[PDB]
C-alpha cells in the first residue's frame, strides 16, 4: 500500500483559539480517511495525512510548511488553510511547489482571486455568498429599496463591495449607505431619517448589541422594518451601555439571519453511503470529549474531494504518482483539472466549485422571541430560494414594505 | 589565516510594480565588491551574495525564503527591496533569528516593531513626507489644513501619520475626503467647505483626473495651494489621458503654483563618503555596470540606498564581529547585529545614513514649487536635526503666501 501524502496545515494547538476549528474537525477527518482505507477506495493506495500546526500564525504557519516541504514525505496536495492572514500566504505561493490546496474553513473573499491563488479552492462557502442570497430573499419579499448598515473592518467592508456588483443590473436600490467604527447610533439616525425600511447589517457581535439599541432608541423596528444581518453570532449573544435587555429584544424581534447551512436537511444518502443525518451521529459519537465544530461537515466533505480529485487523477495517468516532486508542473496540473471536476452530494449538500468556489447552501434565520429559528435556504447551484412554511412571520398583516 | 564568508540572502525584483532590483543588484555587487576592498572595516570576513528574482511578487518570493533558508549556506542577514516582499519576509523572519534589511520598501506599514522585530531599511517610509508638510505649515503660519487621498494602505497610513504630527504643532485637519478612482465628488465638496491649505495624495494617473477636477471648481489660484508628493514624471500634468475633458493649458494652469515633496535619494553635495566616491563618481561607476541606459534601468533613482545597505550591514558586522557561528536557532548574535545597526552612524552615497526606532531610515527631502509649468527648488528639510535650508526662490500671487481662512 504507497502512501498518498497530504499535508494537513490548521491550528491545533490549546494555546490558539482558532485551534478548536482544527481539533473539532480532526474527527470528521478521521471518519473519511477510515471508510476510504477500510473499503480500500483508492486501492493500490491509502491516504496519508500528515497534520502540521500553523498557531494561526503567519511567521509559525509559514515555517510549518516550508519544514512540511524539508523533512516531511512529498505531499500531493494541502489540505487546510483556517486563518486568512496565514491561508492568503501559503495560498498565493502554491504554484511553487505546484500545491493545489483544498481549504474547509478559510471563508475571506480574498482566495477568490484566481489571478493572485490559482491553486487554491474551498468546500465552504466564503464570506460573500451571503450575497446572492439576500438579492433572492429581496426578490421573493419585494423590497426594491434598502439600506446598508456596515463596521468599518475589512470583513465587512468586502462583503458590502460585493453586494453593490450582486445587486447591479437587478430592480433594487441601495438609497442609503452608512459605514461606523465604534458606535452605529450616528449612522442608525440617518438610515431613520432616509426613511430606510430593509436594513443590510454587516458588523460583529459586539456590535450588533449597539446596533440594536440604537434600533430601539430610533424605533427603527417592528412592522415597519425588516434587519438581515449576520447569521454566525454565538447563541445567547445579547445576554453576554444604555438600553434595557428587554428594550434590546424588542428592536431585535424578527431579524434575518444569514450565513453558510453546516450540514444538509436532505436526508438522502451521501457519496460515503450515509445520509447527513447519519454522519452527524457518527461525528457526535467520534468526537468525544472534543468541542464541536460548524465546519466538521466541510472538513469531511474535503477529504471526499481529495479521495475523487487523486482517483480521476491516476485514471488520467493510467491512459497516458510516487515520481512527484514538487517540481511536477504537469501533475499538478492533472490535479488542478480533476479537482475542478468535482460534483458528488456530501454532507453539506452538492459539492462542486465554480473558479475554486464552492457553489453551496446559505440557510436563513430568524429571531423568534429568544432564539434564531430557521425560516429557509438558498441553493447556490440551482439560484432558488426555499422559505419553510409556518416558520418565518411579521408583526404587520403583511411582510414591511420598502417605503 | 583565512577569511571567513559570511552571507546575504537577497531577493531583488526584476519586474513587477516596481522593477528595482535592475539596477539594485549591480549597486549592492558593487558596494560588496567596495567593502571586501577595505582591509579596515572586516579584515577576518567576506561578506558574500545569494540572490534570487522576486518579480516583485510575495507569492514567488515565498518559493525563493525557503531557498535561502533551507540550503546550505547558512544566511546571517535577508535583503528584499519591494514593500509587499518586505512585509511577507520582515514578518516570517524571527522563526529564524534574522535581521531584515530592505533597500527599497517604502510602505508606513513596515515601522511596526511589533510584526516586523529586526527590520531595517535604508529606504525612508512614505511618512517622511510629513515632518517637511508640517515645518512648511509651521514657516507659512498655517493651521486649517484639508487633506484628499486615493483609496490605498500607504495613503491611508500617511495621513493618519499626518494626523499625529499636526496635533503637535497646534494645526488641525479641517476635512478628509477619499475616492478609489473617481476625485469628482471629493473635489467638489473642498469647494464647498471653502478649503485653502490641502495635502493631496494619490497615484499619477489619479492627480491627472485630481486636477482637471480641479480646473472645472476652481480650486487654484491666489486662493489654494495645494501640497502633492514629487516623484510624478516631468510634465505629468501635460500627459494626453483620454479620460479627462481637461486641456494641457487648462492644467498647466490648475498645477500653477502648488508644492512637492520628496525623499533626497543621492546627495546633491559634490562630498566624499564613506567609500571616497561622490555621489557623481558613484552615477558614473554604475552607468558603467548597466546593460541599458539609466532612464531604462529600473530602481536607478533607488540604486545608491541599496549601495548603502551593504555599508549599514559591514559597519554594523564591523562593530560586532564569531560571525561564522550564527545559526537560525540563536537570538545572540542576531541582536549584538540589532543592536549594532541601531547604532548605525555614516556617510553614504544617499547621505547620512541613520535608522529611527522603528529601523526606517531619516533623510533629507526636497522642497519645490511648480512656477511657470516647472518646478524649481525651493528647499530642502532634516528632519533629525530640525534644519531647512531656504532657497528664497518660492513665489505667490499676493507677493505672499495666502492664509487657510476666510
Ligand atoms: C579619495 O579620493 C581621491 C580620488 O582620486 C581620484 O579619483 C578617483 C575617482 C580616481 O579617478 C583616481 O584615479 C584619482 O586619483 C583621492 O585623492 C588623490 O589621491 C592621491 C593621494 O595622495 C593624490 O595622488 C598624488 O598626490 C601627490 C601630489 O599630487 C599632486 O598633483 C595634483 C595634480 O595632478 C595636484 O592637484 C596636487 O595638489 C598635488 O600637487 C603625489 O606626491 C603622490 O605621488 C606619489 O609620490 C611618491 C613619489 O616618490 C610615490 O612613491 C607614491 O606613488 C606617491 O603616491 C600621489 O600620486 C591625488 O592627487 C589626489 N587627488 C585629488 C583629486 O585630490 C583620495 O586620496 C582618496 N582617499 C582615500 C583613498 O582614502
Ligand atoms: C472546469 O470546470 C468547468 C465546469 O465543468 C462542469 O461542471 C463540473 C462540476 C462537472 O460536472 C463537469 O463535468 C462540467 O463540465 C468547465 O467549464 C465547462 O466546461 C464545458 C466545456 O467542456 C462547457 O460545456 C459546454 O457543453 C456543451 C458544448 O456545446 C454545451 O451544452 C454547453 O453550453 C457548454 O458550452 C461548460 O459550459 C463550462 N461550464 C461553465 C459553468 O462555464 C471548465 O472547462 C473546466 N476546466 C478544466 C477541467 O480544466
Ligand atoms: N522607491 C521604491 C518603492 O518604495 C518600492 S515599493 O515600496 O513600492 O515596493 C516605490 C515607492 C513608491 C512608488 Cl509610486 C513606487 C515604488
Ligand atoms: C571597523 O572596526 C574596527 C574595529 O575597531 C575599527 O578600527 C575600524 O575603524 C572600523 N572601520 C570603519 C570604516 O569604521
Amino acid at each position: 500500500s504507497p502512501p498518498l501524502s497530504i499535508m494537513g496545515l490548521m491550528p491545533l494547538t490549546k494555546e490558539v483559539a482558532k485551534g478548536s476549528i482544527g481539533r473539532g474537525v480532526l474527527p470528521a477527518v478521521e471518519l473519511a480517511i477510515e471508510q476510504i482505507r477500510n473499503e480500500s477506495l483508492l486501492r493500490p493506495y491509502f491516504l496519508d495525512l500528515r497534520l502540521y500546526d500553523t498557531e494561526c500564525d503567519n511567521a509559525k504557519g509559514l515555517k510549518a510548511f516550508y519544514d512540511a516541504i524539508k523533512y516531511g514525505p512529498n505531499h500531493l496536495m494541502v489540505f487546510g488553510g483556517v486563518c486568512p492572514s496565514v491561508t492568503s500566504i501559503i495560498a498565493e505561493s502554491l504554484q511553487g511547489w505546484n500545491l493545489v490546496q483544498l481549504s474547509f474553513a478559510a471563508t475571506t473573499p480574498v482566495l477568490a482571486d484566481k489571478k493572485k491563488y490559482p491553486y487554491f479552492f474551498r468546500t465552504v462557502p466564503s464570506d460573500n455568498a451571503v450575497n446572492p442570497a439576500i438579492l433572492k430573499l429581496l426578490k421573493h419579499y419585494q423590497w426594491k429599496r434598502v439600506g446598508t448598515l456596515t463596521q468599518d473592518v475589512q470583513r465587512f467592508s468586502e462583503v458590502r463591495n460585493d453586494l453593490t456588483g450582486v445587486l447591479y443590473g437587478e430592480d433594487i436600490e441601495i438609497s442609503d449607505t452608512e459605514s461606523f467604527s465604534n458606535d452605529p447610533c450616528t449612522s442608525v439616525k440617518k438610515l431613520k431619517g432616509n426613511d430606510v425600511r430593509i436594513i443590510l447589517g454587516q458588523f460583529d457581535q459586539n456590535m450588533a448589541a449597539k446596533v440594536f439599541c440604537c434600533a430601539y432608541e430610533e424605533n427603527m423596528y417592528g412592522s415597519k422594518y425588516q434587519w438581515i444581518i449576520p447569521g454566525w453570532y454565538e447563541p445567547s449573544w445579547w445576554e453576554q451601555s444604555r438600553c434595557l435587555r428587554k428594550n434590546l429584544l424588542a428592536a431585535m424581534e424578527g431579524y434575518i439571519g444569514v450565513d453558510f447551512e453546516p450540514l444538509s436537511s436532505k436526508q438522502i444518502k451521501t457519496i460515503s453511503g450515509k445520509t447527513p443525518q447519519q454522519y452527524e451521529r457518527e461525528y457526535n459519537n467520534k468526537r468525544s470529549g472534543v468541542g464541536p465544530s460548524k465546519f466538521h461537515g466541510y472538513a469531511y466533505d474535503g477529504i471526499w474531494v481529495i479521495a475523487k480529485t487523486l482517483q480521476r487523477a491516476m485514471e488520467t495517468l493510467h491512459a497516458s504518482i510516487q515520481d512527484f516532486n514538487y517540481t511536477d508542473h504537469t501533475l499538478g496540473r492533472i490535479i488542478l483539472n480533476a479537482m475542478n471536476e468535482t460534483n458528488f452530494f456530501g454532507v453539506t449538500g452538492q459539492v462542486v466549485f465554480r473558479n475554486g468556489e464552492r457553489m453551496g447552501t446559505i440557510k436563513f434565520t430568524q429571531f423568534q422571541d429568544s432564539r434564531e429559528v430557521k425560516v429557509g435556504e438558498y441553493n447556490a447551484v440551482a439560484d432558488t430560494l426555499e422559505i419553510i412554511n409556518d416558520t418565518i412571520r411579521f408583526q404587520g398583516s403583511e411582510p414591511p414594505k420598502d417605503d | 589565516s583565512e577569511r571567513r564568508a559570511v552571507y546575504i540572502g537577497a531577493l531583488f525584483p526584476m519586474s513587477g510594480g516596481w522593477p528595482g532590483g535592475q539596477a539594485c543588484q549591480p549597486a549592492v555587487e558593487m558596494a560588496l565588491e567596495d567593502v571586501n576592498s577595505r582591509r579596515d572595516i572586516l579584515p577576518d570576513y567576506e561578506l558574500k551574495l545569494i540572490h534570487h528574482d522576486s518579480k516583485c511578487d510575495p507569492g514567488q518570493a515565498t518559493k525563493y525564503l525557503y531557498e535561502l533558508l533551507y540550503n546550505d549556506p547558512i544566511k546571517i542577514i535577508l535583503m528584499p527591496g519591494c514593500s509587499s516582499v518586505s512585509t511577507l519576509v520582515a514578518e516570517a523572519a524571527r522563526m529564524w533569528n534574522l535581521i531584515v534589511l530592505s533597500y527599497g520598501s517604502s510602505s508606513p506599514a513596515l515601522s511596526n516593531r511589533q510584526r516586523f522585530p529586526t527590520f531595517f531599511r535604508t529606504h525612508p517610509s512614505a511618512t517622511l513626507h510629513n515632518p517637511t508638510r508640517v515645518k512648511l505649515f509651521e514657516k507659512w503660519g498655517w493651521k486649517k489644513i484639508a487633506t484628499i487621498q486615493q483609496t490605498t494602505e500607504v495613503f491611508t497610513s500617511t495621513l493618519d501619520d499626518l494626523e499625529e504630527r499636526v496635533k503637535e504643532a497646534g494645526i488641525e485637519i479641517t476635512f478628509r475626503q477619499s475616492f478609489f478612482s473617481d476625485p469628482a465628488v471629493p473635489v467638489k465638496n473642498l469647494k464647498r467647505q471653502d478649503a485653502r491649505i490641502i495635502v493631496g495624495l494619490f497615484y499619477e494617473t489619479e492627480a491627472r483626473k485630481v486636477f482637471c477636477e480641479v480646473y472645472k471648481e476652481r480650486l487654484f489660484g491666489k486662493k489654494y495651494v495645494w501640497f502633492l508628493i514629487g516623484w510624478y514624471a516631468d510634465n505629468w500634468f501635460k500627459i494626453y489621458d483620454p479620460s479627462i475633458n481637461c486641456t494641457v493649458d487648462e492644467m498647466t494652469e490648475a498645477v500653477e503654483g502648488h508644492i512637492t515633496t520628496e525623499i533626497v535619494m543621492l546627495n546633491p553635495a559634490n562630498t566624499r563618503s564613506i567609500s571616497n566616491m561622490t555621489s557623481q563618481e558613484f552615477v558614473e561607476k554604475l552607468t558603467k555596470r548597466l546593460k541599458r541606459h539609466p532612464e531604462e534601468t529600473g530602481g536607478f533613482q533607488e540604486a545608491p540606498l541599496a549601495y548603502d545597505a551593504i555599508w549599514a550591514l559591514a559597519l554594523a558586522l564591523n562593530k560586532t564581529s564569531r560571525l561564522e557561528d550564527f545559526n537560525y536557532n540563536n537570538q545572540t548574535i542576531t541582536d549584538q547585529i540589532y543592536r549594532a545597526m541601531n547604532s548605525s552612524s555614516f556617510e553614504g552615497v544617499s547621505g547620512h545614513v541613520v535608522f529611527d526606532a522603528s529601523g526606517s531610515r531619516m533623510a533629507w527631502t526636497l522642497i519645490e514649487q511648480l512656477q511657470g509649468g516647472s518646478y524649481k527648488k525651493i528647499g530642502y528639510y532634516d528632519s533629525t536635526k530640525d534644519d531647512l535650508s531656504w532657497s528664497k526662490t518660492d513665489k505667490w500671487i499676493g507677493g505672499s503666501p495666502p492664509a487657510d481662512d476666510y
